[PDB]
DNA sequence: GGAAGTAGTTACGCCTGGTC
DNA sequence: AACTACTTCC
RNA sequence: GACCAGGCG
């Protein structure tokens, strides 16, 4: 849905990571030197931010009010 | 020349005296009705001059205790 | 009537359509004798 | 024939068309039926394939699409008539001059749950069976409409992810547009005999964070229907003066409208829609709706709408918040059931030298039975996606060799065989062994045991033969079949099949009459017993037998059959 | 609406019905088999009107 | 004279029945003790009031 | 895809995997118990 | 200690034991004395052990027995996945084994789907595949149609011609001529000549075609030699004897073939054995058989359960099934038949005839709501009332 | 009739088997730290679930104070019923004066509490151990607890089970419970007098870890397993060895021999023999006194020689023959021996231990175990392919007529059982090549050798080829005519063709390969279903054949209407329970204890 | 209390079946418009009653209480 | 003796929903 | 459906 | 309440 806070497994803090991580692999660099640079050594880490999906978009559009 | 009774198969049939008879029925204190019955046109029955309520004593041979009698009445 | 529809309904129920019934009945009669010569195999029901 | 496919690749006659021969009994079947289940082939001619390079790079680029493609002639539809007069290779090196036709994709033969397997083909056919069942009862976000969506049940998985090690197909066809699932840290050791007999051992940290959380939907719906004669029932709080009134606290979150306020919690037994209907004893009585005995939740949704005939419609959604627990089950693609046996706080679990700690445990004695080796490659592919930050291909022939995987793990700083030097998490010392760790795509099914657990004292029973009602939902009690009488008698159990079948189900008196063998008639009215068949007064007494035995005896007295009782003094 | 929904199925009283595809015999093929019991050939054929 | 199973089962069952009706314990037995259990010690004490009887 | 033959009955040769499914039947994927063989789904590939 | 003092001691203090139990006592202590030195306290000592192991393990009275072997062979048939089961060699027989198997004898069928005889032969043709094979010849019944190469009809001249391999009938012993010998007694009215290796029939009396082909399926279906209702019969060497497996069954024909031994003469069909050699014979060959049927899919049931089955199968002197037809239709109470199977009929029949029930069984007292008369059910409690707690 | 006749008519569906009050039912978890004879109860199941307890002199107190928790606190009451029979439910303003009228004689509904006896049963119920008493164990979450030497009775695998809860009501039915169907009766099985209930797989592998040859442990482990087991100890016995840097060392046959009783001697061979010269230099030490000097068999110990001697392990490794689910040595003679309760102390304190052992000591499973190296690999193929020649000679020879048939079958039939008889001795040897390759140091082979779980076949399948795929015993022949798939030629008869899998599980499988091992994992789903059915018929034929059949006072198995079945039960008088392996007594087995008790 | 020593089964007589029944059952109907059982009916009040709040007219007994009788 | 007919069975639970 | 077993016409 | 369908062991 939206990215979680933690990783599942340290809890290392990954929220604010995967936005920029998105678009530095969009604009083609290189995914590993991306995670690197990002801190995300472990690759448990790494699992949380290169397997997540943003469906918090494609769930907004329903109301419940 | 061929017996059934040389047979493998076959355990040693006997039929009982009266005195015999009297003693088992006292002992399990039980009506020949409440025998295993064996057919009179049975071949074993046959092999022997058994006839319609008498008794034939089986040395049944066992794998587990060796020797063990089994009684059966004979019936039309 | 159960020559017209109740045998080889598929080919039709008008009178004009009992001689094509003869000939598909024909043809099935010679797949049996065939089959009794063993000039073919058995047909499978779960070939798809 | 080939007169019959040539016009077909000429486009001259319907892709629909199938003609086939049998030079072993002279017949040409010509097939132009509705319901025949074909697949795609490449047509190969004089050994070289219709497809070409140029073709590929059209399709690539959106130029030419696969109606197209069929239309020239490249690409044939085959049922099993047309198969039988092919010889179709199954790689384009295989092809040869006697080859008539070539496989667009072989990893295409399996179904779409089949095809979520990565390397099904390093699995047993059972294990692939398994997951490709256990694939369509994975918890995740299915459809975005389940919000506005009133439907009986659904769960949503809170964070559901991408398998790292996944087939093309999977992207192709749109599932990782609706994942359900998460990547584990698995670690396939045996820990304190908790995971033993394929259970699973999971981490208390983990979940805390939102491993496997879920949400349980129910959706309850309340009609005010419109009886005859002008007689409605009406959505309201009702009065305590109202038959079958329940207790005033079950109302404690209903508006006077007579609908629950979202958002407002609700347990067990509490109503949702207070409704009274006309009474039809022989005051209104009650026929509101109220949450299921077992279930719990917070109202998410109330909306009210009209139905087709005109009467008002309510329907209320509650949600139920399940983070797991012991007894809920835990599947993998590659068919590995199991259920929670044992919750471990992240200090008693062990870690690796890299600071890696286990979300998931698995028993080593359940790997060789089922010879399920694609988890362990998954396992490996998982790791090495994890590292590269690159997702793994895993399909299901083409996808990456293992070969390559373990390369590529000693490369990038890793043992090749997937083992890791570990610690134990209780006692501090390195085990003894090299554990075997990896990442694993683990999904959780919804047989959660919130739904599943029962238990019943003493409740509710059919009115005709007064045992115990069937069902979870209706307070039922569990039959002690015939299976379990056996059982019993096998054990010399004589007073525990009594007090199982007799007192526990439908114990009861009846009066017989000793002089006729009938049932006996007790006046309540006069104070009186005796047999009508008869007239006996003095020769009446009690005897104890199930209810069912009672009205077994009334349906043998129907159809003219006599069951004279004879009694004994006991 | 889900756009990813694919349709193909029914609602009918607010339920949603699917329609499963079941797995018949071709019509107005004959097929030929052997009963086994009567040395009996039997020919069979499930003519559709 | 040795008990069998259902003989031990059943002489056991019925007292703890009695015991469960006021029917005095034989010996000594811890507070909180449920009636079966009472039972049982009596029985493995060996003060055993009733005898079965057999053909 | 589901067959009509009853499902307490052992069907031997129509619960099997055929040769001519290939591409036209998944398989692996067929539910436990009773319906083994007897319920199917359709491979990726199959058009109807 | 004596040898003989071994015996006596055996005898004196283990007169409650199994003729089997004295018999490997005495050997194993045989055995024990002539390796190690056995005083006569430990002698007396290991009696005294094996009387009161023996005393300890004997049945308590009361036990559901019926009950727990009709368990102990049905709990096994859930793990019996071996069922068909093929085998590559020169020579083996088909048999059904496994679940179907315990089905079938458990069932008491009166012919086996796979009828199958063991034929044992006497010291005159026990030792040698050439002696063997003749008698083998002398059991398997084969006959026209079996022995051709191929058939030919010819219905304009009322001509049927057959084909004959010769190298069947150098495996089968007959010659061109004894083979025509016997055919022209079975049916009158028939040429019956003989082209070399190809046999042709001309029956005078066949005015009609239909009559020719007639006297074609008689003549091919009429058996030249051996015994009928047999097959194939195949050769195996155990223990440096040459045995028999035909795949018919006739029994007494068998029997009286010269060249068997009849002492050890066997057959799958157990009817059949009951009718030429007693009932005990056939309880014992279902005992055995159900046996290694059990044996042959690593499943491994106790001996007494088999025993209890057969002697409740063996019970009427004849062999009847299990299921309603059988044991349970031979019932006495009423309920207890009317719960298994067939319902309205057992009821409908009972009233007819006006049964009793007297409720002595397990079923009907459950039925009904009480105590059943087995296990705890059958102890009688008595009590003196004067209680004093100490 | 309908209301009659029938699986959901009158007689099946109300009266021989009909729903009951005071059951449960609910998922099952493992709990190693349970009882045999005991089950985790959820609070939940406790608190609905009530046992009627009438009030006596001695329980006056707790169940005052039961009824004053009431129906909300887990040890509390639901109901209390007057000695007039007017029942009042606990609620409040209810608790206290209900507390105050307790007296004696009143009848209070309390909640299930530790030691209580209840039914567990999971109910495709076969044999009379599907349903056994076990002791009442309250546990926070909601599942069933089991103990997993308990599960071969029930069949149970944690992968989704469940399993009912029946609370026995009356004191009668209760003891009938506790007396004699306790799950610590039962250990033996009645099918073949052998112990039913014994360690699985962790139980046999935790075990040969510990006892194998150089296994040794360190003080604090050898403490934390002794505790962790439940062994009472006071003083560790004097190590074995002692390491480089004069750490004290304990074998792992010494730990387990502080758990034996101290009377105990046998000698036995297990699976993990594969050199029987050793074995033989062993019995021939034993046979000449039966006392060997201990010293002298420690010189000669082999891993696949059992030797205990007065309770202590002197040679050879704990295995499946140690204790299991069939042919458990040890735990027979010491259920046999020294009774059932000790039977139940060494379970419980084994399985711990061997538990204990396998978790601290590291045990797992990884792509390494399927490994071999390029001279197994070479052989594997080289046996493949004299095999595929070999059967292209036979199908040239019967292409030919070369060929003549065997006796009792054709041609095709002869062609056909030659084929698969090279085809499974090809197998065979392929397996032997990675069985004698692979090694006694991998944790696969390590639990196939020892029968933890897994076979040789298995390992064969997973390291080297598939072997031979077959359907009712045939080889692989429904699809197209002559042939398979449309991806062989028309007629081929060839290994490759026909279902002949050439591929391991790890080397992967080919698409034909892979759509025939389809075809093999169908037929044996396939024939699941269809077993269970018949041997489920078959079975309640033979129940309701034999059901009254009972032994009577005299020895006798007599029929209801008193016809004498059986004029001693077994022909000898002996429960197969009872008995030793189906004999009667086992007489070579007590003649060596008694004379080593005297002797000795 | 007594206990159940046999059952004996046989064929009712007419005469068993007129004085074992407590109604002669004449109108072809369950219940009336009001939703009362009709006398004379199926659901005639002498072969005991199942609605709660009815009497029966044999018994007296409540629903699930009253045993029920037979009518010819 | 056929040669058809006829009848009788075909594991045990459990859960969910949907329509009468 | 696919097995058995009777029954029952032949 | 009984019918169907889908699952679970
Ligand atoms: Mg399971
Ligand atoms: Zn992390
Ligand atoms: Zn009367
Ligand atoms: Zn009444």
């Amino acid at each position: 849905m939206i990215v979680p806070v933690r990783c599942f497994t340290c809890g290392k803090v990954i929220g604010d990571k995967y936005y920029e991580f998105k678009r530095r692999v969009e604009a083609g660099e290189d995914p590993e030197k991306v995670l690197d640079d990002l801190g995300l050594e472990r690759y448990c880490c790494r699992r949380m931010l290169l397997s997540h999906v943003e469906l918090i978009d494609d769930i907004m559009h329903y109301r419940v009010y | 020349e061929f017996s059934i009774f040389d047979h493998v198969l076959v355990p040693e049939h006997r039929v009982l005296s009266e005195e015999e008879k009297k003693a088992l029925l006292e002992k399990y204190k039980i009506t020949l009705a409440q025998l295993p019955q064996i057919k009179a046109s049975d071949p074993a029955v046959k092999a022997l001059g058994a006839k319609p309520g008498d008794v034939i004593e089986i040395k049944r041979k066992s794998p587990t205790a060796g020797v063990y009698y089994y009684y059966r009445v004979v019936v039309e | 009537y159960v020559i017209d529809n109740n045998l080889l309904p598929h080919m039709g129920v008008s009178p004009e359509d009992r001689i094509k019934k003869a000939y598909y009945l024909g043809m099935m009669a010679l797949k049996v004798i065939e089959l009794s010569l063993g000039r073919r195999p058995e047909d499978d029901k779960d070939h798809y | 024939v080939q007169r019959i496919r040539q016009d077909r690749r000429s486009g001259k006659i319907s892709d629909v068309i199938n003609v086939a021969y049998y030079e072993d009994v002279k017949e040409v079947y010509v097939n132009s039926d509705d319901g025949r289940v074909r697949r795609p082939l490449i047509i190969v001619e004089n050994g070289v394939p219709k497809l070409t390079k140029e073709h590929v790079q059209a399709v690539k680029e959106g130029r030419l699409k696969w109606s197209d493609l069929i239309k020239m002639g490249i690409i044939e539809y085959l049922d099993a008539e047309e198969e039988e007069n092919a010889y179709v290779a199954m790689w384009p090196w295989e092809v040869t001059e006697e080859h008539t036709h070539l496989e667009l994709m072989p990893a295409a033969i399996l179904g779409l749950p089949a095809s979520l397997v990565p390397y099904p083909e390093h699995n047993a056919a059972p294990r692939n069976t398994y997951g490709a069942g256990m694939a369509k009862q994975s918890l995740g976000l299915g459809w975005a409409n389940f919000r506005i969506r009133v439907d009986t049940r659904g769960h949503l998985l809170h964070y559901p992810q991408i398998p790292l090690v996944n087939s093309r197909i999977m992207k192709a066809v749109g599932y990782e547009d609706r994942p359900a699932g998460q990547n584990f840290v698995v670690a396939v050791l045996a820990y304190q005999g908790y995971n033993m007999e394929d259970a699973i051992i999971i981490n208390k940290a983990s979940i805390e964070r939102g491993l496997a959380r879920s949400t349980f939907f129910r959706t309850y719906e309340a009609e005010e229907k419109k009886y005859l004669g002008g007689q409605t029932d009406k959505f309201e709080i009702p009065d305590p003066t109202v038959r079958g009134y329940r207790g005033e606290k079950y109302y404690r979150n209903l508006d006077e409208d007579g609908l629950i306020f979202p958002e407002s919690k609700v347990e067990g037994k509490d109503v949702l829609v207070g409704r009274t209907s006309p009474p039809r004893f022989l005051e209104r009585r009650e026929t509101s709706v109220a949450v299921r005995p077992s279930e719990k939740g917070v109202v998410d949704k109330v909306i009210i709408t009209e139905t087709g005939d005109g009467t008002k419609l309510v329907k209320v959604t509650v949600r139920d918040l399940r983070i797991p627990e012991l007894g809920d089950k835990f599947a993998s693609r590659h068919g590995q059931k199991g259920v929670i046996g044992l919750i471990v706080p992240q200090e008693d679990m062990p870690w690796t030298e890299s600071g890696i700690v286990p979300d998931l445990i698995v028993n080593p004695h359940g790997i060789p039975s089922r010879m399920t080796v694609g988890q362990l490659i998954e396992a490996i592919g998982g790791k090495v996606a994890s590292l590269k930050g690159r997702r793994v291909d895993g399909t299901a022939f083409i996808g990456e060799p293992e070969e390559k995987l373990r390369k590529e793990l000693e490369e990038l700083g890793f043992k090749h065989t997937g083992r890791e030097i570990m610690y134990d998490g209780i006692t501090g010392k390195r085990l003894e062994a090299d554990i075997f760790i990896g990442v694993i795509y683990y999904q959780r099914l919804h047989h959660m045991v919130a739904d599943k657990i029962h238990a019943r004292s003493r409740g509710p029973v059919q009115v005709l033969t007064k045992q115990p009602t069937e069902g979870r939902a209706r307070e039922g009690g569990l039959r002690f079949g015939e299976m379990e009488r056996d059982v019993l008698v096998g054990h010399g159990a004589a007073m525990l099949l009594i007090e199982r079948l007799l007192e526990e189900s439908d114990k009861t008196e009846v009066w017989v009459c000793e002089n006729c063998g009938h049932i006996a008639l007790e006046d309540k009215r006069r104070r009186r017993v005796y047999c009508p068949v008869c007239g006996e007064e003095e020769r009446i007494s009690k005897v104890e037998m199930s209810y069912a035995f009672k009205l077994l005896l009334d349906e043998l007295k129907a159809m003219v059959i006599r069951p004279k009782l004879n009694l004994s003094e006991r | 609406e889900d756009p990813k929904d694919p349709g193909g199925y029914f609602i009918i009283n607010g339920s949603e019905r699917v329609i499963v595809s079941i797995e018949d015999i071709a019509p107005n093929r004959t097929l030929v088999e052997k009963d086994e019991r009567q040395e009996k050939y039997i020919a069979k054929v499930f003519s559709y009107r | 004279f040795k008990y069998t199973r259902f003989e031990k089962a059943r002489i056991i069952g019925a007292r703890a029945l009695q015991i469960s009706m006021g029917a005095p314990v034989l010996i000594d037995v811890p507070p909180g003790i449920t009636p079966l259990e009472a039972a049982i010690l009596e029985f493995e004490k060996g003060v055993i009031p009733i005898t079965v009887i057999r053909p | 895809v589901t067959s009509p033959l009853d499902r307490e009955q052992p069907h031997f040769e129509a619960r099997d995997l055929h040769g001519t499914h290939w591409g036209r039947i998944c398989p692996t994927e067929t539910p436990e118990g009773p319906n083994c063989g007897l319920v199917k789904n359709l491979a990726l590939m199959a058009q109807i | 200690v004596s040898l003989s003092t071994i015996k006596s001691l055996i005898e004196k203090k283990g007169a409650n034991l199994p003729e089997n139990v004295k018999s490997e006592l005495y050997e194993k202590l045989k055995k024990y004395n002539e390796k190690y030195k056995l005083t006569k306290a430990e002698i007396e000592a290991i009696i005294d052990d094996v009387v009161k192991e023996y005393e300890r393990a004997l049945v308590e009275p009361g036990e559901p027995v019926g009950t727990v072997a009709a368990q102990s062979i049905g709990e096994p048939s859930t793990q019996m996945t071996l069922n068909t089961f093929h085998y590559a060699g020169v020579a083996e027989i088909n048999v059904t084994l496994g679940l179907p198997r315990i089905i079938e004898i458990v069932d008491a069928r009166k012919n086996p789907s796979t009828p199958m005889m063991t034929v044992y032969l006497d010291e005159e043709h026990r030792y040698d595949r050439a002696k063997a094979e003749e008698v083998a010849r002398r059991i398997e019944g084969t006959t026209l149609e079996n022995l051709a190469r191929s058939t030919t009809l010819d219905l304009i001249n009322f001509e049927f011609i057959v084909e004959i391999d010769p190298e069947r009938l150098e495996r089968s012993g007959l010659t061109m001529e004894k083979v025509v010998k016997k055919l022209e007694s079975s049916f009158k009215s028939a040429e019956f000549e003989v082209d070399g290796y190809t046999l042709i029939v001309r029956p005078k009396k066949a005015d009609k075609i239909s009559d020719l082909r007639r006297f074609a399926e008689k003549i091919k279906k009429h058996r030249l030699k051996g015994l009928s209702g047999v097959g194939k019969t195949i050769v195996r060497k155990e223990g440096d004897e040459y045995v028999i497996y035909t795949e018919g069954s006739n029994f007494k024909q068998v029997l009286k073939v010269p060249g068997v031994d009849p002492t050890r003469t066997r057959t799958n069909n157990i009817h059949e054995i009951a009718e030429v050699l007693g009932i005990e014979a056939a309880r014992n060959a279902i005992i055995d058989e159900i046996v290694s049927t059990m044996q042959e899919q690593g499943l491994e049931v106790d001996i007494r359960h088999i025993m209890l089955v057969a002697d409740m199968m063996t019970l009427d002197g004849i062999v009847r099934p299990i299921g309603r037809h059988g044991v349970v239709g031979e019932k006495s109470s009423v309920l207890a038949r009317a719960a298994f199977e067939i319902t309205v009929q057992h009821l409908f029949e009972a009233a007819e005839k006006g049964e009793v029930d007297n409720l002595n069984g397990v079923i009907e007292n459950v039925l009904i709501g009480q105590p059943v008369p087995v296990g705890t059910g059958m102890v009688k409690l008595t009590m003196k009332l004067p209680l004093r707690p100490q | 009739a309908q209301r009659l006749k029938g699986k959901e008519g009158r007689f099946r569906g109300n009266l021989s088997g009909k729903r009951v009050n005071f059951s449960a039912r609910t998922v099952i978890s493992p709990d190693p730290m349970i009882s045999i004879n005991e089950v985790g109860v959820p609070v939940e199941v406790a608190m609905e679930l009530t046992v009627p307890e009438k009030v006596t002199e001695f329980n006056i107190e707790r169940l005052r104070k039961m009824v004053l928790n009431g129906p909300d606190k887990y040890p509390g009451a639901n109901y209390v019923i007057d000695p007039e029979g007017r029942r009042r439910r606990i609620m409040d303003s209810n608790k206290e004066t209900l507390a105050n009228q307790l007296d004696i004689g009143w009848t209070v509904e309390r909640h299930l509490m530790d030691g209580d006896i209840v039914l567990f049963n999971r109910q495709p119920s076969l044999h009379r151990m599907s349903i056994m008493a076990h002791r009442v164990r309250v546990m926070p979450y909601r599942t069933f607890r089991l103990n997993l030497a308990v599960c071969p009775p029930y069949n149970a695998d944690f992968d989704g089970d469940e399993m009912n809860l029946h609370v026995p009501q009356t004191e009668e039915a209760q003891a009938e419970a506790r007396i004699l169907m306790e799950v610590q009766n039962h250990i033996i099985s009645p099918r073949y007098g052998g112990p039913i209930i014994g360690g699985i797989q962790d139980h046999i592998s935790g075990g040969y870890l510990l006892t194998r040859e150089g296994a040794y442990f360190t003080r604090d482990e050898v403490e934390q397993m002794l505790m962790f087991a439940g062994v009472d100890i006071t003083e560790l016995p004097e190590p074995d060895k002692y390491d480089e840097n004069g750490n004290p060392l304990w074998s792992g046959k010494t730990i387990f021999s502080l758990l034996l009783p101290e009377d105990l001697t046998v000698w036995y061979r297990n699976k993990l023999c594969d050199e029987p010269e050793r074995c033989e230099a062993l019995e021939k030490l034993i046979e000449e006194k039966l006392m060997p000097d201990p010293e002298e068999v420690r010189k000669l110990a082999y891993d696949g020689f059992v030797y205990i001697q007065n309770g202590k392990l002197l040679s050879g490794a704990i295995d499946k023959k140690a204790y299991g689910r069939e042919d458990g040595i040890i735990l027979d003679l010491i259920v046999r021996e020294y009774g059932v309760e000790r039977a139940r102390q060494f379970l419980d304190q084994v399985t711990k231990l061997t538990i204990w052992v396998i978790t601290h000591k590291g045990f797992t499973t990884g792509i390494d175990d399927e490994d071999l190296p390029e001279e197994a690999r070479d052989r594997i193929r080289e046996i493949i392919r004299e095999a595929e020649e070999r059967v292209n000679k036979l199908i040239e020879a019967y292409k030919r007529g070369e060929l003549e048939p065997l006796p009792g079958k054709s041609l095709e039939d002869t062609l056909e059982s030659l084929i698969m008889a090279v085809l499974a001795e090809a197998r065979d040897n392929a397996g032997a090549v990675a069985e004698k390759y692979l090694g006694m140091d991998n944790h696969t082979v390590i639990m196939a050798k020892t029968g933890a779980r897994g076979k040789i076949l298995n390992i064969t399948q997973m390291a080297a080829l598939l072997g031979q795929q077959s359907i009712r015993g045939k080889r692989l022949y429904r699809g197209f005519r002559g042939r398979v798939l449309s991806h062989f030629k028309p007629g081929d008869l060839g290994a490759r063709a026909k279902g002949f899998v050439v591929n391991s599980y790890k080397s992967g499988l080919t698409p034909q390969e892979y759509f025939f091992h389809a075809m093999g994992g169908r037929e044996g789903l396939v024939d699941t279903a269809v077993r269970t059915a018949q041997s489920g018929y078959m079975q309640r034929r033979l129940i309701n054949a034999l059901q009254d059949l009972k032994v009577e006072y005299d020895g006798t198995v007599r029929s209801p209407e008193g016809i004498i079945v059986q004029f001693k039960y077994g022909e000898d008088g002996v429960d197969p329970m009872k008995s030793w392996r189906g004999k009667t007594v086992d007489v070579d087995r007590i003649i060596v204890r008694t004379l080593l008790k005297m002797r000795g | 209390k007594k206990v159940i020593g046999s059952i004996e089964f046989g064929i009712l007589s007419p005469q068993e079946i007129r004085k074992m029944s407590a109604v002669e059952v004449t109108v072809p109907d369950t219940y009336d418009d009001d939703g009362y059982p009709i006398e004379g009916g199926v659901m005639d009040k002498r072969m005991g009653v199942i609605d709660p709040g009815l009497r029966c007219e044999t018994c007296g007994g409540r629903a699930g209480e009253c045993p029920g009788h037979f009518g010819h």
